[PDB]
């Protein structure tokens, strides 16, 4: 029952129809003004500290991650106000998903008094009317933990590596806005069984999915190259992360040289 | 923002607010208006959130979301009564059987839909069922419901309405699952039968002991695992189980089946809404009217 094995098909039906609707502009980037990649992979990389820093789940970083990536895909914002963006996006993540959220206060701190209560309260606000409150998004985590059910059998390092690589995605804008969330947990998943078990994406999952090596390609080409440069990209937050045993020490993990694919 | 709606009186109350009654001067639909520090609360953005995606025949409408800079207001279906309403007004007439059977296939299909969409409701008592004059039944208060993974994360302990609360929660168990709201509805399918609480403890301990004298204390055998659950004390009393025509006793067979299979100990085993459609004692399951 913790499997859900009478409902397991239709959410995972739902959650594809819900991604597609979900989904932030491919361009936005470029009709920004004053941000670029470069200022987003930054603020992305400062809320994975926040995350580590007060021991929030992994869903509620990516959730937070859609919510930024929506609201700048319809409104303009300047360089000083793009942590603010984030401040308010993580603070409404951790009501929706966290048992003990931290209070409001201790999101002010973190952003060491660039920002006043009643800024962040404000910007909780619009960041709600901007979306229409439409929060349960799906995340490329609630598609592995799906995709997980399918080993045989279950290892843990292959687990908190696939977990690694979709986290080392929300960094990168380009390329990465141009997938899906269940492609990117799909090549994420593939690349991690092969890396630790010599295995590949398995029948099981063309089933479960439609997607198949030659369709994943793409994506997977992408994320093999993300993950060869990883030691050596200015944001290091995530590969620090999953240094700890909590993690299984996958990021000291060295990667695959080819695919064959 | 508001001009338009007519307050007409008070309806309920909680830990959220206040709901009134309402009437829209312009198109004549009577509404729900629920009227709700550290900016805007984590049931209020769950239930918004939530209901947004859940449209069901079975599920109270959410059909607007005014927010102003001082006031939330959040505009509903609004329906006639309460189940825990309608029970004390049924006293000594008694609910018909054609009704409770009508009512429990529609919660079954209203909560099925929950669970295909990922959301655990995690408050299902008679006070958050709502009746209307055409025979509709509709679940409602989504302040405490929650977007699920799977499979199930530990999620936030010791909930639902104690009366309600399934053994897996009253246990400490690390995870719990669609299998929670089953057993709150197996709880109210016994009520809308006798009229009164079937487990009406008045603190976890008493509530666990009441549950055991009814359905036996659990072992290894009816329910693997339970003599290692965090609050499963190897000194509880060890209760035999009752022949389950003593527990409700005006239900026939088919109803008794159904019961037992809502009420199962091991969360694995209990029936699922889906399943459940589909059982014998809906062969001839109709909708009338209520009957006050
Ligand atoms: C508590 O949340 C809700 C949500 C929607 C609602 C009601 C309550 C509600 C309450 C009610 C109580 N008795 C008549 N209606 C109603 O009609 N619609």
């Amino acid at each position: 029952v913790n499997e859900v094995p009478d409902y397991h098909e239709d959410i995972h039906t739902y959650l594809r129809e819900m991604e597609v609707k979900c989904k932030p502009k491919v361009g936005y980037m470029k009709k920004q003004p004053d941000i670029t990649n470069s200022m987003r992979a930054i603020l992305v990389d400062w809320l994975v500290e926040v995350g580590e820093e007060y021991k929030l789940q992994n869903e509620t970083l990516h959730l937070a991650v859609n919510y930024i990536d929506r609201f700048l895909s319809s409104m303009s914002v300047l360089r000083g106000k793009l942590q603010l963006v984030g401040t308010a996006a993580m603070l409404l993540a951790s009501k929706f998903e966290e048992i003990y959220p931290p209070e409001v206060a201790e999101f002010v701190y973190i952003t060491d008094d660039t920002y006043t209560k009643k800024q962040v309260l404000r910007m909780e606000h619009l960041v709600l009317k901007v979306l229409a409150f439409d929060l349960a998004a799906p995340t490329i985590n609630q598609f592995l933990t799906q995709y997980f059910l399918h080993q045989q059998p279950a290892n843990c390092k292959v687990e908190s590596l696939a977990m690694f690589l979709g986290e080392l995605s929300l960094i990168d804008a380009d390329p990465y806005l141009k997938y899906l969330p269940s492609v990117i947990a799909a090549a994420a998943f593939h690349l991690a069984l092969y890396t630790v078990t010599g295995q590949s994406w398995p029948e099981s999952l063309v089933q479960k999915t439609g997607y198949t090596l030659e369709t994943l390609k793409p994506c997977l080409l992408d994320l093999h190259q993300t993950y060869l440069r990883a030691p050596q990209h200015a944001q290091q937050s995530i590969r620090e992360k999953y240094k700890n045993s909590k993690y299984h020490g996958v990021s000291l993990l060295n990667p695959p040289e080819t695919l064959n694919v | 923002s508001m001009e338009n709606f007519q307050k007409v009186e008070k309806i309920g109350e909680g830990t959220y607010g206040v709901v009134y009654k309402a009437r829209n001067k312009l198109t004549g639909e009577v509404v729900a208006l629920k009227k709700i520090t550290e900016g805007v609360p984590s049931t209020a953005i769950r239930e918004i959130s939530l209901l947004k995606e859940l449209n069901h025949p079975n599920i109270v409408k959410l059909l607007d979301v005014i927010h102003t800079e001082n006031k939330l207001y959040l505009v509903f279906e609004f329906l006639h009564q309460d189940l825990k309403k309608f029970m004390d007004a049924s006293a000594l007439t008694g609910i018909p059987l054609p009704l409770i059977k009508s009512y429990l296939f529609q919660l079954l299909q209203g909560l099925a839909f929950c669970h295909s969409h990922r959301v655990l409701h995690r408050d299902l008592k008679p006070q958050n069922l709502l009746i209307n004059t055409e025979g509709a039944i509709k679940l409602a208060d989504f302040g405490l419901a929650r977007a699920f993974g799977v499979p199930v994360r530990t999620y936030t302990h010791e909930v639902v309405t104690l009366w309600y609360r399934a053994p897996e929660i009253l246990l400490g168990c690390k995870y719990y699952s669609t299998a929670v709201d089953i057993w709150s509805l197996g709880c109210i399918f016994a009520e809308m039968v006798t009229r009164r609480a079937l487990f009406p403890g008045d603190s976890e301990i008493d509530q666990l002991f009441r549950i055991f004298r009814t359905l036996g204390t659990p072992d290894e055998v009816v329910w693997p695992g339970v003599t290692s659950m965090p609050d499963y004390k190897p000194s509880f009393p060890k209760w035999a189980r009752q022949d389950f025509s003593k527990v409700v006793p005006p239900l026939d067979e088919d109803g008794r089946s159904l019961l037992s299979q809502m009420l199962h100990y091991d969360p694995n085993k209990r029936i699922s809404a889906k399943a459940a459609l589909a059982h014998p004692f809906f062969q001839d399951v109709t909708k009338p009217v209520p009957h006050l």
